[PDB]
């Protein structure tokens, strides 16, 4: 929250939409590892009594 | 003038090869399992499940 430097931010360029992205991708990748190691079955079969 | 231009310049690039040997990484591993599955399941008759 401060307006001069943001203002003097801007003269970077994109690093901070780069680093944003970056973690993005990691975070959305350990969601895709999860599903990979875990969701390996279709159904949900039960114990029998 | 000229060097705060060249520091800047210099960052960004090497920030761009950083992030290059990174994925070059990647995808060598995904190359390396190319290369077993082509091995094992191609040139022969893999056992292993899924």
């Amino acid at each position: 929250d401060s307006t001069e430097c943001s203002n003097l931010l801007l003269q970077y360029g994109s690093f901070c939409t780069q680093l944003n992205r970056a973690l993005t991708g990691i975070a959305v990748e350990q969601d895709k590892n999860t599903q990979e190691v875990f969701a390996q079955v279709k159904q949900i079969y039960k114990t029998p009594p | 003038q000229i060097d705060r231009l060249i520091t800047g310049r210099l960052q960004s690039l090497q920030t761009y090869v950083t992030q290059q040997l990174i994925r070059a990484a990647e995808i060598r591993a995904s190359a390396n399992l190319a290369a077993t599955k082509m091995s094992e399941c191609v040139l022969g008759q893999s056992k292993r499940v899924d």
